[PDB]
């Protein structure tokens, strides 16, 4: 019923420029907010960018500040990461999620769980 | 309805609209999600400048003020229409003479 279909990414470079999508089906995420995570090998799933859909203010965790950014359309029904300054720890498996609770806290959709999950996408950065 | 309807932060499952092409009629509803075109350049589904999704998230917390807190309203339409009366209230009728 919920599709959440990703696309982007890849290997190049370190500090390259990227943009990871999550086409969202059959539903629309208004009241609840949409996430993005991603899991390095021998590691849990982290958080890194989590965005209220309908407000559109965004949250990012202290590994991404500054480097990734999280975008929306509400039409298209796809959300975006800038994926911009890129390290080499950023290597991983990228997770697009969505919610069905309503958080007051956009801080609380950090760790609160996410009842959509993506296919995942593979994401490497190399060297020179 | 602010016991009901708030919630510990704040509830936002309710939203209302704040962009429209025109003035509604009376009782016209549109439930369309498209986004608003504010400017000259069409969206076509995309937002950004001048392109808006015209709802917008109610902000309803215990701590609101009295004018932002939730209120439940209904609205009852009366209307005398071409056939008999079907909606008659709590009288008691007596023989015909």
């Amino acid at each position: 019923q919920v599709q959440l279909v990703e696309s982007g990414g890849g290997l190049m470079q370190a500090g390259g420029s990227l943009r990871l999508s999550c086409a969202v089906s059959g539903r629309t995420f208004s009241t609840a907010a949409m996430g993005w995570f991603r899991q390095a090998p021998g590691k849990e799933r982290e958080f890194v960018a989590a965005i209220r859909w309908s407000g559109g203010s965004a949250y990012y965790a202290d590994s991404v500040k500054g480097r990734f950014t999280i975008s929306r359309d509400k039409a298209k029904n796809t959300v975006y990461l800038q994926m911009n300054s890129l390290k080499y720890e950023d290597t991983a498996v990228y997770y697009c999620a969505g919610s069905k609770i309503t958080r007051s806290l956009l801080s609380d959709y950090a760790t609160w769980p996410y009842d959509y999950w993506g296919q995942g996408t593979q994401v490497t950065v190399s060297s020179k | 309805s602010n016991n009901l309807d708030s919630k510990v932060g704040g509830n936002y499952n309710y939203l209302y609209r704040l962009f429209r092409k025109s003035n509604l009629k009376p009782f016209e509803r549109d439930i369309s999600t498209e986004i608003y075109q504010a400017g000259s350049t069409p969206c076509n589904g995309v937002e950004g400048f001048n392109c808006y999704f015209p709802l917008q998230s109610y902000g309803f917390q215990p701590t609101n003020g009295v004018g932002y807190q939730p209120y439940r309203v209904v609205v009852l339409s009366f209307e005398l229409l071409h056939a008999p009366a079907t909606v008659c209230g709590p009288k008691k009728s007596t023989n015909l003479v």
